[PDB]
């Protein structure tokens, strides 16, 4: 069973989003499908369901008129056309099965603002052995103003995933948000064998392979 | 739309916790309680007042006369701390609570660990200087951190996030300090200086390496 949102990103207010979810793994023409969203630090707040069939069914007071949810039973698709958009709109979208909640997918997140995007500078943490326990060492990632959330990182095109730790962004007085992975590898192991931050801000469309080198 | 739950309740670990919906609505619809945990998805724990879906623990229950929803935690364990949502359909809509944030005490402490990095040789030659120190694998999720120029406190220039739970019940958290090159040389050392339930952790690092 799986809900995949896709089509969220930064828009400017009084632009258009189409939001879609792809689901599987269930019967998707027997199903109310819906939106919930939830703004950042808020509650859940409802969108709009709609009936296996097409009728659908209300919507929240606060998008009618703007917002439209349609579904395509052949491509097992869920849909939510945003029109007229304001800040107000800004919230992660999720997609969920049935009249009782049962299902939610991971969401994808939308952003209504004047300001336009900024892809990240990128800049390696160089190992250190200091505050790691043991014969290892801690390397990193430094991913320092972007703007908006989010930005995913992978370590050596995913071959390494014990010991990551990426932390959660800040928001800067600026507005613009970093933040940092971390990695914890043998010090055995510091050179022979390298070690790649793989950074990838989808809304400036930038990626950044950077290699993490001993100092 | 109308439902009003508390924002939020404390609970000892292994007694009881009742949480309270309590609009309208109820009055014949029939409730849902969704738990989330933070950076996480939603998940129904319980639907329809008292049913529960396969794999949530027996000890969650809920109950509902009319006015008002109950979702109840029998034997209160560290997990159970997250976010609880009361749902109900009115006619043609759906209604969330406001959600009630749990509390579960009293856990075990658990002492900070602190990473400190000094700034990239590759920033400063892009004319910045970002300090970057990473506090993990603490609790209670409550931390203050100071920084300092050699041992002069600095003020202006520190991003810090507020602390965020982590897989293992634990919290992290992050400050940023962000620095001219000149600043960055013209020291003997900086410092993160994080304090933790009156424990300290302080963590150094100078331009001369």
């Amino acid at each position: 069973v799986q809900l995949l949102e896709s089509g969220g990103g930064l828009v400017q207010p009084g632009g258009s989003l189409r939001l879609s979810c792809a689901a599987s793994g269930f019967t998707f023409s027997w199903y109310v499908m819906g939106w919930v969203r939830q703004a950042p630090g808020k509650g859940l707040e409802w969108v709009s369901s709609i009936y296996p069939s097409g009728g659908a069914t209300n919507y929240a007071d606060s998008v009618k008129g703007r917002f439209t949810i349609s579904r395509d039973n052949s491509k097992n698709t869920l849909y939510l056309q945003m029109n007229s958009l304001r800040a107000e709109d800004t919230a992660v979208y999720y997609c969920a099965r049935g009249n009782y909640f049962d299902y939610w997918g991971q969401g994808t997140l939308v952003t209504v603002s004047s300001a336009s995007t900024k892809g990240p500078s990128v800049f390696p943490l160089a190992p250190s052995s200091k505050s790691t326990s043991g014969g290892t060492a801690a390397l990193g990632c430094l991913v320092k103003d972007y703007f908006p959330e989010p930005v995913t990182v992978s370590w050596n095109s995913g071959a390494l995933t014990s010991g990551v730790h990426t932390f959660p962004a800040v928001l800067q007085s600026s507005g613009l948000y970093s933040l940092s992975s971390v990695v914890t590898v043998p010090s055995s192991s510091l050179g022979t064998q390298t070690y790649i931050c793989n950074v990838n801000h989808k809304p400036s469309n930038t990626k950044v392979d950077k290699r993490v080198e001993p100092k | 739309s109308v439902l009003t739950q508390d924002p939020a309740v404390s609970v000892a670990l292994g007694q009881t916790v009742r949480i309270t919906c309590q609009g309208d609505s109820l009055r014949s619809y029939y409730a849902s309680w969704y738990q989330q945990k933070p950076g996480q998805s939603p998940l129904v724990v319980i639907y329809q007042d008292t049913n529960r879906p396969s794999g949530i623990p027996e000890r969650f229950s809920g109950s509902n006369s009319g006015n008002t929803a109950t979702l109840t935690i029998s034997e209160t364990q560290a997990m159970d701390e997250a976010d609880y949502y009361c749902q109900a359909w009115d006619s043609n809509t759906a209604v969330f609570g406001g959600g009630t944030k749990l509390t579960v005490l009293g856990q075990p402490k658990a002492a900070p660990s602190v990473t400190l990095f000094p700034p990239s040789s590759e920033e400063l030659q892009a004319n910045k200087a970002t300090l970057v120190c990473l506090i993990s694998d603490f609790y209670p999720g409550a931390v203050t951190v100071a920084w300092k120029a050699d041992s002069s406190p600095v003020k202006a220039g520190v991003e810090t996030t507020t602390p965020s739970k982590q897989s293992n019940n634990k919290y992290a958290a992050s400050s940023y300090l962000s620095l001219t090159p000149e600043q960055w040389k013209s020291h003997k050392s900086y410092s993160c200086q994080v304090t933790h339930e009156g424990s300290t952790v302080e963590k150094t690092v100078a331009p001369t390496e």
